[PDB]
């Protein structure tokens, strides 16, 4: 029982417009009970980018085999990137409740979008 | 995610004393009920919740009869049961959301009333 770490190994990712962006995230524990969600930016008006619920995010796809209990990789692939996808992306653990509460967040990964490869 | 054996809708008449809205996770790997959390949603409201960690169930007063069989959770059955009296008043789309440790998923079932 190590006090949970949410680890985004890359501080920044650089991608050409039209390519895919692999945003990496891993956890050291699967407790407490509650899901992993990706946001763009922090604060009240932050945008939800991905969670595991089916067909809610057609642009974002799981890079991990996340259907298995053993899985501790929550890395995602964002397809058909444009400059509008630029910003800081955060991997955030939640505790279950009515409603769910943020438990821990990663340090964030900053996506930048070149015009040409 | 958690994957569901999905049902578009379920019908009930007055023959049905208790109403059952099915919810079956196909890939549950839970050792224990304390790893699992269930949320049943109707019209944006949490109308049933089971916190495995606390081993406690929570309903709003207008869904007082709503419950699940906790005995069946590990099998992957999270089906909601309520008295027909409550069911007739609350027809529509019901979200069943299950969590097991970090794995999360949901499915939608429309509860329909058929006149006989
Ligand atoms: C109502 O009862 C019938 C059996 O008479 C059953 O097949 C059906 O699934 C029940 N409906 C609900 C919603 O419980
Ligand atoms: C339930 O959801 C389905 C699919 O989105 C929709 O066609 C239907 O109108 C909804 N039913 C009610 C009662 O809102």
């Amino acid at each position: 029982e190590e006090e949970l770490q949410v680890i985004q190994p890359d501080k920044s990712v650089s991608v050409a417009a039209g390519e895919s962006a692999i945003l990496h995230c891993t956890v050291t524990s699967l407790i407490p009970v509650g899901p992993i969600q990706w946001f763009r930016g922090a604060g009240p008006a932050r945008e939800l980018i991905y969670n595991q619920k089916e067909g809610h995010f057609p642009r974002v796809t799981t890079v991990s085999e996340s259907t298995k209990r053993e899985n501790m990789d929550f890395s995602i692939s964002i397809s058909a990137i444009t400059p509008a996808d630029a910003g800081t992306y955060y991997c955030v653990k939640f505790r279950k409740g009515s409603p769910d509460t943020e438990f821990k967040s990663g340090a964030g990964t900053e996506l930048s979008v070149r015009a040409k490869p | 995610q958690l994957l569901f054996n999905k049902t578009k809708s379920v019908e009930f008449t007055f023959g049905n004393d208790t109403v059952v809205i099915p919810c079956f996770v196909t890939n549950m790997e839970a050792q224990n009920t304390t790893e699992v959390y269930v949320k049943w949603k109707f019209k944006g409201r949490d109308i049933y919740t089971f916190d495995g960690a606390l081993n406690k169930s929570t309903v709003p007063t207008d869904f007082s009869s709503a419950k699940i069989e906790v005995s069946q959770l590990l099998k992957g059955d999270a089906s909601l049961k309520m008295d027909k009296s409550d069911a007739v008043s609350h027809t529509g789309n019901y979200t069943c959301e299950v969590t097991e440790l970090t794995r999360e998923g949901e499915t939608i079932i429309e509860l329909k009333y058929r006149v006989v």
